[PDB]
């Protein structure tokens, strides 16, 4: 899905909010913000409703203007109580009635995913790959800055998970696939205008092709 | 227009716990895990081991999963674990540019800046201007690698030992392994 959480390469932001080894403060700086996760980890382990995928997906289906201007832990009480809401167990009104006021929700899905590839190549360290140049509207766990890039493989996992873009929806047919370390040259991603060396993204075999 | 976030996330646990659906002591039990279990001083224990023991140190570059369940902290966010390892001539940083991806158990959870969208935005782009601004000069001559956590592998960085902890132990070498240079964006520092 090309939201505007696809963040890597957006220009026009300031200075990142920290010096290094500067006091970060405690773990949570309110006494709500352990629930989005607790209560995220009750819906994947406990009740089985959703899974982990499904809860990046929710929070990418904020409106854009909502994902903007809300705090990151907030992001996901907002996108935890979506998907309870959407599988059923919830309703907005018992929320808002909770709540004392509005509870406004990530906008519904505009795709019903996709299934794990048939057809993948298993990929080799050394190997030269190409990033599929291919759009989805759905979950996807590879970011726009190396669609259709060519990189090199620098590791294959030596485990499988659910393919992103059928899981991210709750599908039956994510299977599994390996990912892959796949390092890409600076320029090869944003041309001149980078002061990098080499980036390295972790890209389900789905998402790859051999280059040339 | 919303409610209080404290209210919107108060009803979610009260919505869900007065159905039956929330097991008694759950979200205080994670609680404790998120505050007191999940610590960077776990990858610092890690890597002042790597830095004392050469065979240590190749089992946690080639199998980090495995180096790290022998201390007993692989956990949630942080199962399938792979170290990178700083050189004179490279400089490696973690981030996660589409949310926060992190490996909770070593590193502990991600500090507010890390989930910034300046960071998730810029450091991919141009590390070594946000590196220099957060107060790390990183010179020329050493490429800069930004691991983007964008699947399952969980990432932590092995920095260079810095000349001066000749002989150290590990307890005094933990101390100077601080969460900035598990995650990559800070030089382990000699104290004066
Ligand atoms: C990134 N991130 C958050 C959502 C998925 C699980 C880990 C925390
Ligand atoms: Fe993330
Ligand atoms: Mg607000
Ligand atoms: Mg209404
Ligand atoms: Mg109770
Ligand atoms: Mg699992
Ligand atoms: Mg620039
Ligand atoms: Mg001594």
């Amino acid at each position: 899905m090309d939201g505007v959480h696809d963040l890597a390469g957006v220009q026009g932001f300031g200075k990142v909010p920290h010096t290094v080894n500067a006091d970060i403060g405690p773990t949570f700086h309110a006494e709500w913000e352990h629930l989005p996760y607790s209560l995220m980890f009750a819906g994947v382990a406990e009740l089985g409703a959703f899974s982990v995928d499904e809860v990046r997906y929710v929070v990418e289906r904020m409106e854009p203007r909502h994902y903007m201007m809300t705090p990151y832990y907030e992001r996901y009480v907002i996108g935890v109580a979506t998907l309870m809401v959407e599988k059923g167990i919830l309703t907005q009104d018992e929320l808002e009635s909770l709540a004392g006021g509005p509870f406004p929700l990530s906008r519904p899905s505009e795709s019903e995913g996709r299934p794990a590839p048939v057809e993948t190549t298993t990929f080799e360290v050394g190997q030269r790959v190409r990033v599929r140049d291919e759009y989805v509207p759905g979950h996807i766990r590879m970011p726009a800055y190396c669609r259709g890039r060519v990189g090199t493989i620098s590791h294959r996992t030596t485990e499988k998970w659910p393919f992103p873009d059928a899981i991210g929806h709750g599908r039956n047919d994510a299977g599994e696939e390996p990912t892959y370390h796949v390092k890409f040259a600076a320029e090869e991603l944003f041309g001149s205008d980078t002061d990098g060396g080499s980036v390295v993204v972790d890209l389900f075999e789905g998402y790859l092709e051999p280059a040339a | 227009a919303q409610a209080p976030v404290s209210d919107r996330a108060w009803a979610l646990f009260r919505a869900l716990d007065g159905k039956g659906l929330v097991p008694d002591g759950y979200v205080e039990g994670w609680k404790k895990t998120f505050e007191e279990d999940f610590s960077p001083r776990r990858g610092a224990e890690l890597v002042a081991r790597a830095w004392t023991d050469p065979e240590f140190r190749q089992l946690l570059l080639t199998d980090g999963t495995a180096a790290v369940a022998q201390y007993g902290y692989l956990g949630p966010q942080g199962e399938y674990i792979v170290a990178v390892e700083d050189t004179p001539t490279l400089k490696n940083v973690i981030v996660c540019s589409l949310c926060s991806c992190t490996a909770w158990p070593i590193l502990g959870l991600p500090p507010t800046w890390y989930k910034s969208f300046e960071y998730r935005a810029r450091v991919v782009r141009e590390p070594r201007k946000v590196l220099s601004e957060m107060g790390t000069e990183i010179a020329s001559d050493i490429e800069i690698r930004v691991y983007d956590t964008t699947a399952e592998t969980r990432y932590m960085v092995l920095p260079q030992r810095p000349a001066g902890t000749e002989g150290w132990s590990q307890e005094q070498l933990q101390e100077i392994v601080t969460k900035d240079c598990l995650i990559g964006v800070a030089i382990p520092q000699v104290p004066t």
